DNA sequence: TAATTCCCCCCCTTCGGTGCTTTGCACCGAAGGGGGGG
């Protein structure tokens, strides 16, 4: 076992389980009892201080349940990733890979010890119907699934494991993330199932993405034959939110027009110096922002902002105005008429892209209010690893900029 | 007991209590002798000698049956100086949770704490001094063998305690329902009378096996049972009766008491509100300042009087059925809901009154609403009901698809309650052709705390008037109201102010601010109305 | 002052901290009071 350590002045987690349904706690007790019947886990009492909540998901067309425990205090504290080496330097070819597929590699977690001294700040409480007994606590004996320690633990066994296959195949490109393994292969995707199959087939004697069609989202100017004075002032005040994004970007001429007090519904007819001035910022719009690089020290924030008619526009950024990715996630309605929901995949998804392209989740600015989120999220979630989120409180300054 | 303790230890680097005891009347004196001789007969504590440096002060108060008197320890300094532990108590059972059972016994363990060991090696900290009669002697020292009253880690360990000793029997037995809350058992069973009295010896002798006494005094075998502050029927349960002060002068502390009283009503009488109540307590300094009644919280409490005057029962959960809460609004920020499952047979009842935000309407009060009753029925229950709101579905439609946030509601009808509830008024997506156009400014400086707040109007007409002891938001709300008293039923309204435009967009029906509501009233008397926002001073 | 305890859930009010910026204003959590349980 590793001597796994906490990170000097942390103490350890401490969030209350919140309350879960039914047939969730139901699940988890009998999951519970099957771990702890082997070994896994193991019954404590009170007299541990630490906690960290748990429930149940069912994965994609899925019928079995899988139990999550939020670990995200404890991977805040933990400095594990350093004195086991964490997970290898993020490959730069999974991003521009055709096809990448996520397989569920966390049950081997379960076969490696966890250190004895660190296994009380894992302990979990299954909550009861009602209040009928008092929450039932236990703590992981072997290596837990969602702890950012685990794959550090198990990277030499998992490389180990997977050797045979990276050298018979050295144009796939595989990554490790929490529980899942992210392989990326530029094959046809009959050959990538094939291959998917075969490794599938190897872990068992020892989800398909695509981030080739990955395209950012810029910010485009509306075109129009007539322009009014709301739609010039529309423009002037986009334009001016986007000079914060793109220096260089002039609204004299378009500012030049909308002097005087006019009605918004009066057409205002555009000057030849107002029409260049709109061309060239136009296509400075064009070309993507130049000057900005991800910094491996620095946290990522993603703000997500609803456009209705179920469309989300998301920003990935270390630095405000400087945008690493910017892009929409639509669900086109379609009987869904569930926020939440979207939203809830619109995270994950982003949260996919984020650890394929930097190997890092990101912090989260949810256009959601605190209590829906924690009421309604673990309903629709299907992801074993979980962002940190906070939820802005204030309208977006952006609103329809980003369209 | 056999249990095995659990260890406890102090903090890092911390020493044991040296508090000194302080003086107890003759009468507590005696009673804590008696109850230390008999402890000490019993081996629940131990006579210490020099060799114990701590001590922490003793008290005695009255039980619920009086005649018999509970020893305390103030053992705040070891209580500080002790580690911490994790509550297993996640919260309280409630009888609309509860299954109808043809057999009902509701068990009690005798000296609970006193009947579970406490670990050895922490012992010595629990050590206390039983003062002389009047004085002389010096007083018996002890130290605890078993678990304290005041200790912070006694209710903890005694649950934990509770829950492996039920266990074995709750294994043996599947098919009867065990609700342990501490000490308190409640056995129900769909066994015959006998057979269920049978079984529950068995469980009494368990727990005498472990040590835990069940006397015949708390050992409740005929309903109605008294259980956790309800009385429990065979198929229905009511709240044990609740007595609402008669005063005729209120003090703050009587109003705080007569609104925690009536928040517990609350629970199973439809249509309690304390809303006139809790305001009586906003500003109040002292507890014992008198606090005349409002004439609003006289009507409240009247009704809340009238409505305790009926009594009201539950039903008992029926997991075949489905859940159903329906939602109603009185007002004032104020929603009653009731969950049943067949119709005027509440299983339980409720009220939701918080204001959160500054500005809120009633689309989002119902939104918290219905927030807080799926986690309260997910807590009892284990899942969501079916919701009936007095919302429209086209009304809930527009405000999801227009709003900015994510917000959903889970599955509900909309049921036709008078007090429906709607948005009072609609911001165009497009400026209003032929309707005059306002452009607001209010500026003010941050020295003298003076500003100016005015129009200019695309046919020529233009004002402005000056205000004190405003910010520049305010200034930049004042113009918007400006611009609202002057126009007609149709209006542009150009703003610089991000802040004033996200507070309007937002559609608020009831504000905290004075200058918000008359805005909100002045849009509601609009018929058009178009919010712009113009970047800064580039141009007009 | 005078009575001094512990743990759990809830509501309502107050106050300080946090964040964005328009250094005021909005939001949130903890602690005070109260209710209820043991
Ligand atoms: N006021 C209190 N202060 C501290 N702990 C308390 C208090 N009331 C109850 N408890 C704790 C300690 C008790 O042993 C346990 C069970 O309460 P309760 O049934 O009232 O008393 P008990 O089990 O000591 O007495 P009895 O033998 O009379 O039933 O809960």
């Amino acid at each position: 076992t590793v001597p796994v350590k906490l990170k000097p002045g942390m103490d350890g987690p401490k969030v209350k389980q919140w309350p879960l349904t039914e047939e969730k706690i139901k699940a988890l007790v009998e999951i519970c009892t099957e771990m702890e019947k082997e070994g896994k886990i193991s019954k404590i009492g009170p007299e541990n201080p630490y906690n960290t909540p748990v429930f149940a998901i069912k994965k994609k067309d899925s019928t079995k349940w899988r139990k999550l425990v939020d670990f995200r205090e404890l991977n805040k504290r933990t400095q594990d990733f350093w004195e086991v080496q964490l997970g290898i330097p993020h490959p730069a070819g999974l991003k521009k890979k055709k096809s990448v597929t996520v397989l569920d590699v966390g049950d081997a977690y379960f076969s490696v010890p966890l250190d004895e001294d660190f296994r009380k700040y894992t302990a979990f409480t299954i909550p009861s119907i009602n209040n009928e007994t008092p929450g039932i606590r236990y703590q992981y004996n072997v290596l837990p699934q969602g702890w950012k320690g685990s794959p550090a633990i198990f990277q030499s066994s998992m490389t180990k494991i997977l050797e045979p296959f990276k050298k018979q195949n050295p144009d796939i490109v595989i990554y490790q993330y929490m529980d899942d393994l992210y392989v990326g292969s530029d094959l046809e995707i009959g050959q990538h199932r094939t291959k998917i199959e075969e490794l599938r087939q190897h872990l068992l004697r020892w989800y398909e993405l695509h981030p080739d069609k990955w395209t950012v989202q810029p910010i485009v100017l509306p075109e129009k034959d007539s322009w009014t004075v709301n739609d010039i002032q529309k423009l002037v005040g986009k334009l001016n939110w986007a000079s914060q994004i793109y220096p260089g970007i002039k609204v004299r001429q378009l500012c030049k027009l909308l002097r005087g007090t006019k009605a918004l519904t009066e057409v205002i007819p555009l000057t030849e110096e107002a029409e260049l001035e709109l061309a060239e910022n136009r296509e400075i719009l064009k070309e993507p922002v130049h000057g900005v690089y991800y910094d491996p020290s620095k946290d990522l924030i993603a703000e997500i902002q609803k456009q209705g008619q179920g469309q989300w526009t998301y920003q990935i950024y270390q630095e405000p105005f400087k945008n690493l990715k910017t892009g929409k996630y639509a669900r086109m309605r379609g009987a869904h008429t569930n926020d939440v929901k979207q939203l809830t995949e619109a995270v994950q998804k982003i949260t996919t892209e984020s650890i394929v392209i930097w190997g890092k989740t990101p912090k989260f600015k949810l256009p959601i209010q605190k209590e829906t989120w924690e009421t309604w999220w673990t309903e629709y979630w299907q992801a074993t690893w979980i962002p940190e989120w906070e939820f802005v409180n204030t309208p977006p300054l952006v609103k329809l900029w980003y369209q | 007991s056999p249990i095995e303790t659990v260890p406890v230890k102090l903090k890092p680097g911390m020493d044991g209590p040296k508090v000194k005891q302080w003086p107890l009347t003759e009468e507590k004196i005696k009673a804590l002798v008696e109850i230390c001789t008999e402890m000490e007969k019993e081996g629940k504590i131990s006579k210490i000698g020099p060799e114990n440096p701590y001590n922490t002060p003793v008290f005695a108060i009255k039980k619920k049956d009086s005649t018999k008197w509970r020893k305390l320890v103030d053992f705040r300094e070891l209580n500080k100086r002790t580690q911490d532990f994790w509550e297993v108590q996640l919260g309280i059972p409630h009888p609309a949770g509860l299954k109808k059972k043809k057999s009902v016994t509701v068990l009690d363990v005798g000296d609970a704490y006193f009947s579970v060991p406490l670990d050895e090696d922490f012992r010595k900290y629990t050590a206390f001094t039983i003062p002389s009669i009047n004085n002389e002697t010096p007083g018996i020292r002890y130290q605890y063998n078993v678990l304290p009253q005041g200790w912070k880690g006694s209710p903890a360990i005694f649950q934990s305690s509770m829950t492996k000793i039920l266990e074995p029997f709750k294994k043996q037995n599947p098919d009867i329902v065990i609700y342990q809350y501490m000490d308190d058992l409640y056995v129900g069973s769909d066994l015959e009378i006998g057979q269920h009295r049978t079984k529950i010896e068995e469980l009494r002798q368990h727990l005498l096996r472990w040590g835990l006494t069940t006397p015949d005094k708390k050992h409740q075998k005929e309903p109605p049972f008294l259980w956790m502050g309800y009385e429990l029927h065979p198929d229905k349960w009511t709240v044990q009766p609740i007595v609402l002060p008669e005063k005729d002068s209120w003090t703050v502390n009587d109003i705080q008491k007569l609104v925690g009283k009536l928040n517990w009503a609350s629970q199973i009488y439809p249509g309690i509100k304390v809303r006139q109540l809790s305001k009586l307590l906003r500003g109040t300094k002292a507890l014992t300042e008198v606090i005349p009644l409002t004439e609003e919280a006289e009507l409240e409490l009247a009704e809340n009087r009238e409505i305790l005057k009926e009594p009201v029962h539950g039903v008992y959960y029926d997991p075949s059925k489905d859940l159903i809460a329906e939602i109603q609004k009185q007002g004032q920020g104020q929603w009653t809901y009731q969950i049943y499952q067949e119709p005027f047979k509440n299983l339980k009842t409720g009220k939701y009154a918080r204001m959160r935000g500054a500005h809120t309407n009633d689309v989002k009060q119902l939104t918290e609403a219905v927030q807080k009753i799926t986690t309260e029925s997910i807590v009892i229950w284990g899942k969501t009901p079916k919701f009936k709101l007095p919302i429209q579905k086209e009304t809930w439609e527009t405000w999801w698809t227009e709003y900015w946030q994510a917000t959903w509601i889970p599955e509900w009808e909309f049921v036709n309650t008078p007090p429906l509830v709607k948005l009072w008024y609609q911001l165009e997506k497009e400026p209003i052709v032929g309707a005059e156009t306002f452009y607001v400014d209010g500026a003010a400086n941050r020295e003298t705390k003076l500003g100016k707040a005015g129009y200019v109007t695309n046919k020529g007409r233009q004002k402005v008037v000056p205000l004190t002891n405003t910010t520049n938001q305010k200034t930049e709300l004042q113009a918007i109201y400006l611009a609202l008293q002057d126009s007609g039923l149709e209006v542009n309204i150009v703003t610089n102010s991000q802040y004033a435009l996200g507070i309007i967009q937002a559609q608020p029906d009831k504000s905290e601010s004075e200058l918000v509501n008359q805005i909100i009233e002045q849009l509601i008397k609009k018929e058009k109305v178009y919010l712009a926002w113009v970047p800064a001073h580039k141009g007009i």
